[PDB]
């Protein structure tokens, strides 16, 4: 609410009289806003607790690295293959 | 009533058409039967729970059921009997 006062010509201005409120409206477009952050502890603290579907219940396995081979995506951006053949002759 | 699910149940004969054994370990969430009832093929007789998944236990055939080995809540292995029916 608050912040969208802030926002407002009106309050910026000086202009505003007490009736500046009741004279408006869109002081209530507030729209609930998520936190994302919040959820994720969520679904996290959920699975922990109760396991997922068809998952063996067990502590989470140690798994191995397989640290994961990249190309540089410029490098990417300069090969032609069979998209950039479509493209040209359909 | 100091154990509820630490009763064993002996083990499905896997010759006899009548046992019915658990396909894998889990939980019954609902005897839907008793011993003395009579079924059709395909009835509802129980509901277990896997791994969060319901799984519905069925008449094989139809007929009567003899024995039941759970209730409410028991665990179960794979192999368990769990209903006999004629």
């Amino acid at each position: 609410f608050l912040i969208n006062v802030m926002k407002n010509k009106k309050f910026t201005s000086g202009d505003y009289t007490t009736k500046f409120i009741e004279e408006t409206p869109e002081l209530f477009d507030i729209q609930p806003s998520l936190d994302r952050g919040t959820k994720t502890l969520e679904y996290i603290g959920n699975v922990t607790i109760n396991g997922f579907p068809n998952v063996e219940k067990r502590p989470k396995p140690d798994y191995e690295l397989a640290s994961i081979p990249t190309v540089s995506s410029s490098k990417i951006a300069s090969f032609s293959g069979t998209k950039q053949l479509l493209d040209e002759v359909g | 009533n100091v154990h509820t699910n630490a009763n064993v149940k002996p083990k499905a004969d896997k010759s006899n058409p009548s046992h019915i054994g658990a396909q894998m370990p889990g939980s019954v969430t609902e005897v839907k039967v008793s011993v003395g009832e009579t079924v059709k093929a395909n009835q509802p007789l129980l509901i277990t729970e896997a791994m969060k998944m319901e799984t519905t236990i069925q008449a094989p055939f139809d007929g009567v059921i003899k024995q039941v080995t759970v209730n409410n809540g028991d665990t179960i292995a794979t192999g368990d009997l769990l209903i006999e029916i004629e």
